[PDB]
RNA sequence: CUUGAGUCUCGUAGAGGGGGGUAGAAUUCCAGGUGUAGCGGUGAAAUGCGUAGAGAUCUGGAGGAAUACCGGUGGCGAAGGCGGCCCCCUGGACGAAGACUGACGCUCAGGUGCGAAAGCGUGGGGAGCAAACAGGAUUAGAUACCCUGGUAGUCCACGCCGUAAACGAUGUCGACUUGGAGGUUGUGCCCUUGAGGCGUGGCUUCCGGAGCUAACGCGUUAAGUCGACCGCCUGGGGAGUACGGCCGCAAGGUUAAAACUCAAAUGAAUUGACGGGGGCCCGCACAAGCGGUGGAGCAUGUGGUUUAAUUCGAUGCAACGCGA
């Protein structure tokens, strides 16, 4: 509805899925798209291509808002830390800032036990 | 790792600058370490093993600087 | 093929139109080393095709090839606990070979009286973009668009 | 190639109040640079790191670049 | 008597110990805003979560636990162990110079104290993690590995327990015996001339000489050469078990046999072979292809059955149109 023209792209890049959320400067979400919701399930979901498709879908989900430039906040170690950024640029956006916001505890909680696979 | 794109900066080189900043900060490696708990006995063993390997290559290099393969 | 680099056997052009492209077609159609009967089928089918659609025989055959020739296929790479179909672009030489084989198999499955009629209808259908041969190209391409996620990353 | 500035200036105790030098031994993200890279002696590195932690408490240097 | 062992003076480094504060990341939870169909998870899934609005994202709040980077075959401690920062209380070590005491030393059965984790008692606390447990998978089964959850416990106080591959699988103390490259921490001297030179202590890592060793290896931090004292071993199993004593709230700990049974058990190294170890390289091995076999009728061989006899032999590949 309203035009903001200055958004922020939040990219949640886990080992299993990629969630792309576009919001304004104050954190209010405008649209989102995920690899799982873009026609990829199981193995195909955790692929850089699937993350890239999700970024493209999130662009059309937000194009009515008339966003010109936006910042990129990348969180997570998984695949799709990169392809989603290129897909956002290829969607016709001005990438102004790129910052990593992965939560890095300073020796906080005890992580789960090692998988014996 | 906060990257700001400069004027007349192509996006591709800005992305490349972002990869380096993350790499020098060791963000990806940190998350790998913290995915599962490592018993203190294990990391002490792992740290010692890495120290031995690091030292072993330093000494092994000298004998390869003294050997004529042919 | 582990180490042996293999060159290429040269094929003689067909006696009538002098085309290396068509000489491969009669080889694929030929069964049990009956080359003479194979080219008779091909030549008569081309004669029917040329009259049925106006274009020169060689040009008409080419048009059918363009409508059947694939550009991407899926190779198979097993993964621990699953099998992955990796999309890979196909070489121009293998492009023609796959198209020629698909037309021949489609013609053999058709219900027409003679093999020449079986063949001639197939290039006619292929030139108009319908039939089993082009349907195979559709299936191969759809399979390779669905697995675009595994391309490059698992090449 | 990298030598210890502290040892070459006879710095005695590194001062948490001297922000100018401390920024030379923290990364862009605020992490403490290892002495392997800066070439500082082990004795001053312990003093240097200790000093940085106090500055961080006093909010003279960031803990992280995000904050 | 002063050379062993101590005391004093001045300094140095240190996650040494106890107590009390505090800070910043992050997880979880609570409330709210934006927002919409998925999230989560796996080898693949499903349980689970979600239109009662999740996940994602932003703001505010609560609480517990642990201290990224520094960080180092770095440091300290008798060992167990000790890692944010600050204060209070406190132990030891080391160095410099001189003074002092004058063998006051070493070891140590019994004894006493300390002693990871788990566990136990009482009272607190409880975010994350996670025995038990529950569900979903996997499977021939799966009381497992994997997934979603999850109680004790992990945290604090005070007691108890006294065990670990509590390991350097190497008791303590002292003396002696070629070297090399480092780490760490003192200190003396020299145009300080420097991001210098020459010494002299403590601790420590990796090589390696003689010597030693069954060998592997150890090698001035000895497993070398010696001295002092202590602990301990005497084939494998039975068995660190039974009984007894002592200790413990309990779990159990400690001390510690015998009958019986065997001709071995074991250590290191060697040659092979093997590996759901690694590396390199091949082969119609796979892949890329074409044509078959397995179904039909018949030919033929074999098994089986049958028969008075169905002669004998060949039996994974490498027997079965084979001896024929
Ligand atoms: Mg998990
Ligand atoms: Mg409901
Ligand atoms: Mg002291
Ligand atoms: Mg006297
Ligand atoms: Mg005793
Ligand atoms: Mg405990
Ligand atoms: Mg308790
Ligand atoms: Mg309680
Ligand atoms: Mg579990
Ligand atoms: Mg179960
Ligand atoms: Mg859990
Ligand atoms: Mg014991
Ligand atoms: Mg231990
Ligand atoms: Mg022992
Ligand atoms: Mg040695
Ligand atoms: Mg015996
Ligand atoms: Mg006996
Ligand atoms: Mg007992
Ligand atoms: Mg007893
Ligand atoms: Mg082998
Ligand atoms: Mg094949
Ligand atoms: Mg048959
Ligand atoms: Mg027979
Ligand atoms: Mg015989
Ligand atoms: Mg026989
Ligand atoms: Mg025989
Ligand atoms: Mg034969």
């Amino acid at each position: 509805r309203k035009q903001v023209s200055d958004g922020v792209a939040h990219i949640h890049a886990s080992f299993n899925n990629t969630i792309v959320t576009i919001t304004d400067r104050q954190g209010n979400a405008l649209g989102w798209a995920t690899a799982g919701g873009s026609g990829f399930r199981g193995s195909r979901k955790s692929t850089p291509f699937a993350a890239q498709v999700a970024a493209e879908r999130c662009a059309d989900a937000v194009k009515e808002y008339g966003i010109k430039n936006l910042e990129v906040m990348v969180k997570g170690p998984g695949p799709g830390r990169e392809s989603t950024i290129r897909a956002l640029n290829a969607a016709g956006f001005r990438i102004t800032n790129i910052t990593d916001v992965t939560p890095i505890p300073h020796n906080g909680c005890r992580p789960p036990k090692k998988r014996r696979v | 790792p906060v990257i700001k794109v400069r004027e007349n900066e192509p996006f591709d080189v800005a992305l490349r600058r972002f990869k380096r900043s993350c790499e020098k900060a060791g963000v990806l490696a940190e998350v790998r370490r913290r995915e599962f708990y490592e018993k203190p006995t294990t990391e002490r063993k792992r740290a010692k093993a890495s120290a031995v390997k690091r030292h072993a290559k330093k000494l092994a290099r000298e004998n390869a600087r003294r050997t004529r393969l042919y | 093929p582990r180490r042996r680099v293999i060159g290429q056997r040269k094929i003689l052009p067909d006696p009538k139109f002098g085309s290396e492209l068509l000489a491969k077609f009669v080889n694929i159609l030929m069964v049990d080393g009956k080359k003479s009967t194979a080219e008779s089928i091909v030549y008569s089918a081309l004669e029917t095709l040329a009259q049925r659609s106006g274009k020169s025989e060689l040009e008409a055959f080419e048009v059918a090839l363009e409508n059947v020739r694939p550009t991407v296929e899926v190779k198979s790479r097993r993964v621990g606990g699953s099998t992955y179909q990796v999309p890979v672009e196909v070489r121009p030489v293998r492009r023609n070979a796959l198209a020629m084989r698909w037309i021949v198999e489609a013609a053999r499955k058709r219900g027409d009286k003679s093999m020449a009629l079986r063949l001639a209808n197939e290039l006619s259908d292929a030139a108009e973009n319908k039939g089993t041969a082009v349907k195979k190209r559709e299936d191969v391409h759809r399979m390779a668009e669905a697995n675009k996620a595994f391309a490059h990353y698992r090449w | 190639r990298k030598f210890c500035r502290f040892t070459a200036e006879g710095v005695q105790e590194i001062d948490y109040k001297d922000i100018a030098t401390l920024k030379n031994y923290i990364t862009e993200s605020g992490k403490i640079v290892p002495s392997r890279i800066t070439g500082t002696r082990a004795k001053y590195q312990r003093q240097l790191a200790r000093a940085i932690k106090r500055a961080r408490y006093l909010s003279l240097l960031p803990y992280t670049d995000r904050h």
